[PDB]
């Protein structure tokens, strides 16, 4: 693309370095380039680092060179899940269509489906906005999430 | 009803109840030459009450052309009518008001 | 029944209806046909 | 049911799901002979439920 963000882009690649010179591990470039606004799933992620193995994910890490490159796959991308498929999945994922849906529920087909996360993840995703009855307004948090 | 010290939402919520009771009356039911038992056509105006009411709809159209009568100590379910169902229907717009 | 098809399964044709407060008959209608299914694999009933 | 594979617990989780969710109040006949064991699956049913 362009050099006018490519300024923050260096910046956010050296920041995020544990050897500071611009060789960040395949797993913290992704979290890097999901903390972008670009947020892929793992698998396109993988299909376009080569197809690599966990082990060579967790070995080997990426130049600021091939990262723009990478970042442009990612752009090819150009859109996401919308937000009226989440706010619609979740209320027809709920029981009874009470405005909410139930906690736990959420947690476990979260960390139980499709691409896996630990429960602390999803944990402090749900934590703060927890109550009594255990049904959180799916809403908020949804458009908090795709606007954050 | 503001001097009244009314608050707004509780004052929507007034105002979407008595919306509610207004539509009660558009619920039209059909006879059939099988039986003649109390039929809903298009529940689209009993799908729009019991959504500004907070019911499910379904359930509610059960329970209207079909009521949960209880005998002795077991329930029974029985089939309404065009007469009994309008009765009913307006008896809970009494109710409600 | 009429109602909790369209509930059960919009969210697979979630383009297919209008937002509109449509009857249960006539978005299950819809929606089956924007399915673009047998006619033979099923029927519709007057109340299922 | 279509997920699992065939079982009475499927079959147990099935009815009263049904029960659940049209309202209509669910039943289970078991029947055969009798030494065709008319009674383990009635337990086992009873502790699932």
């Amino acid at each position: 693309f362009s050099e006018e963000q490519t300024a923050e882009f260096k910046e956010a690649f050296q920041l995020f370095d544990r050897t500071g010179d611009g060789k960040i591990l395949y797993s913290q470039c992704g979290d890097v380039m999901r903390a972008l606004g670009q947020n892929p799933t793992n698998a396109e992620v993988m299909k376009v680092l080569g197809n690599p193995k966990s082990d060579e994910m967790n070995l080997k890490t990426l130049n600021f060179e091939q990262f723009l490159p990478m970042m442009q796959t990612i752009a090819k991308n150009k859109d996401q899940g919308c937000f009226e498929d989440y706010v619609e999945g979740l209320r027809v994922f709920d029981k009874e269509g009470n405005g909410t849906v139930m906690g736990a529920e959420i947690r476990h087909v979260l960390v139980t489906l499709g691409e896996k996360m630990t429960e602390e993840e999803v944990e402090q995703l749900v934590a703060g906005h927890e109550d009594s009855n255990g049904c959180i307004n799916y809403e908020e948090l949804v458009r908090m999430v795709l606007s954050g | 009803m503001r001097i009244m010290g009314f608050t707004e939402e509780e004052q929507t919520s007034i105002l979407r109840v008595v919306s509610s009771v207004l539509q009660l009356g558009n619920i039209v039911f059909k006879k059939e030459r099988n039986t003649d038992q109390a039929s809903m056509p298009d529940n689209t105006a009993a799908q729009k009450v019991c959504h500004l009411m907070g019911i499910n709809v379904t359930d509610f159209t059960r329970s209207i052309l079909t009521p949960r009568i209880k005998v002795g100590r077991d329930v029974v379910q029985k089939a309404q009518t065009k007469e009994q169902a309008d009765f009913a229907i307006e008896a809970l717009a009494k109710a409600k008001f | 029944v009429f109602q909790e098809f369209r509930q059960r399964y919009e969210i697979l044709a979630a383009n297919a209806i209008p937002k509109g407060f449509m009857d249960g008959k006539q978005a299950c209608i819809l929606m089956i046909k924007a399915l673009e299914l047998d006619p033979n694999l099923y029927r519709i009933g007057q109340s299922k | 049911r279509h997920e699992m594979p065939p079982h009475i617990y499927a079959i147990a989780d099935t009815a009263y799901r049904s029960m659940l969710q049209d309202r209509e109040d669910q039943s289970i006949l078991c029947t055969g002979e009798s030494g065709a064991g008319k009674t383990e699956n009635t337990k086992k049913v009873i502790q699932y439920l």
